[PDB]
């Protein structure tokens, strides 16, 4: 459910722009529960995975 | 067997070419670095047939030389072009900017006489300039690794944007750690100010990976990075300290001066 | 209105993001700045409403100073946003990477009241990096605009790979003339001798545009720059001078030396 | 021609088809023997027959 939603809203553009005029309509429209959206207004991004070096300088 | 290293940028699933999404799709096999379990999660819907090099990293809290790390990605890749299967090694951002498994791979496939190449992609470092709408070209821009700054010798030039990548690990010399001291931070910040003052602004940048996330713009002076709450995807961005000085021995040369340029 | 300058990348058609290319398709109106006519078809059966910028550039052998050639683009580009149009700049490569236009329109944008952002693409820089094989984190990087390092005063890391963009114009002050001369080139290699010796082997690369060309890789000494063929699309290279030393004057201070490096 | 070209640089299938047999590819596309010809002797010029920096 969530992870669909960000799928499509990463590529989708008119759902972007749609998302951008009205976060909370086009989330609660998507299924998102409260404690989601208030995940993604807060940005704790930790909650919302409950619900990167390859390389170095050392020579 | 051959051999294709993609990006899939830093945003889920939107940020990767055209072509290098068409890659992954018939792929016959993917070998995936990826940021979080969402974008693990479009992947595996993009090609089922996925091995996450995400395992070959130091587990439950063990002493392991990320080169180690990295030989071993590097070879399971390998193991999958040799057994003669069209293979993709899929990287978030660009997996050839400070990601050396992909030129590693590339590297032995060709003389091993398998066919390997390297697509581009969207790195940081083109999500950097955008968010903080930075024209990399009006002063000029400079990349290191953090660690590599301090433990060779480099001097910045202060007139450019200045980008310390892997700012987390900086000083980190075992290479068996996540990240660093606030002690090695601060040595950093004393070896900055031979060009730049205490004060000087400097900001900690993070690009977003999700859609519905904003990214990190954190704005503070060089003195206070030590304290800083800094993670792995973590860069800092060192914004110009000086004036552009007239190169008139140049001018000169070209036979003008200020007034003259357009 | 709102504004989204987003990037096409250097290659056709497949070298743009997902999301980006999804934002041309629902765009109400766009303004182009592609490399070539294939890639403008290209654009037109995505989106019939173009608007073609190339137009504003200087034509007929006109006296046009760039900058009033860039002023009109953003001009035309904000007048379809102040009319409250879904505007798209679609611009080759990465829209922000030593392109004024997109930075200055949402800026104007923004300050008007509207929504504007950048879209991150593939630059003409991250296509460096996976065609020449070379990772930017190995030795560290810079890039400078030719013209800008001849004017002002730039000190280069020798240590580093050196980037000069828009090297076919080095030096062409007028900012009204296509390319330059032998002799504005001539000087760039004596000023570029105060860190790279005459026979320091350079590269003039061009990334390609269309998936059956070949990118242009030449090698050459530096000393022959000013004899060499160059396009507008074309950046100069130049590999490190010297190779790394270690900093034992900040090793000190962590405490370690580099036989303690992992 | 163009739409030869458009297919090519969004499609990987048909990359990797062109990369083992470019001449088969191009002609199984109906490319002409001077478009093919101005291919392999990389003429992009005979084929169609950027600068926003400053200071
Ligand atoms: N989301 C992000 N925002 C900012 N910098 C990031 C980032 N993800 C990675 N980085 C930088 O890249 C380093 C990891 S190396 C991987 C880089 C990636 N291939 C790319 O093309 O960007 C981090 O230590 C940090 O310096
Ligand atoms: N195909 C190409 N190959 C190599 N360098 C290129 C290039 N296209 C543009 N450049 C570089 O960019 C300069 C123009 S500025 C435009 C750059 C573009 N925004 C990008 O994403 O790269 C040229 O003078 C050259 O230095
Ligand atoms: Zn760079």
């Amino acid at each position: 459910g969530l992870s669909d939603f960000f799928t499509q809203l990463g590529q989708d553009a008119q759902l972007m722009e749609d998302y951008k005029q009205n976060p909370e309509a086009v989330m609660r429209a998507h299924g998102l529960t409260d404690e989601q959206i208030n995940a993604v207004m807060t940005g704790d991004m930790e909650k919302l995975k409950t619900l990167d070096v390859i390389s170095h300088g050392n020579g | 067997g051959s051999l294709v290293c993609v990006g899939t940028g830093l945003q889920l699933a939107g940020q990767i070419s055209v072509l290098s999404r068409s890659y992954i799709e018939h792929a016959d096999i993917v070998f995936s670095l990826l940021p979080d379990g969402f974008s693990q999660r479009w992947l595996t819907k993009l090609n089922p047939n996925v091995i996450n090099l995400q395992q070959f990293y130091a587990q439950n809290g063990e002493v392991k030389n990320r080169r180690d790390t990295y030989e071993q990605m590097v070879n399971a890749i390998l193991d999958a072009v040799r057994a003669g299967k069209k293979t993709v090694c899929a990287l978030y951002g660009h997996p050839g900017v400070f990601a050396c498994v992909s030129h590693m791979a590339i590297t032995r496939a060709k003389a091993e006489g398998f066919s390997a190449k390297m697509e581009p992609g969207i790195s940081a470092e083109a999500c950097l300039w955008a968010d903080l709408g930075i024209d990399p070209g009006n002063s000029g821009h400079q990349s290191f690794e953090a660690s590599q700054f301090m433990f060779f010798n480099h001097v910045p030039d202060p007139t450019t944007h200045l980008l310390l990548w892997q700012i987390a690990i900086a000083g980190e010399h075992t290479l068996t750690q996540f990240h660093t001291s606030s002690d090695r931070l601060q040595i950093l910040v004393e070896q900055l100010n031979q060009w730049y003052p205490l004060d000087h602004e400097v900001v900690i940048y993070e690009a977003a990976n999700l859609p519905i996330q904003a990214p990190r713009i954190e704005r503070l002076p060089l003195a206070n990075l030590p304290q800083a709450h800094l993670m792995p995807i973590s860069t800092l961005l060192i914004p110009p300290a000086k004036k552009l000085e007239y190169n008139y021995a140049i001018l000169a040369k070209l036979g003008i001066g200020p007034e003259d340029l357009g």
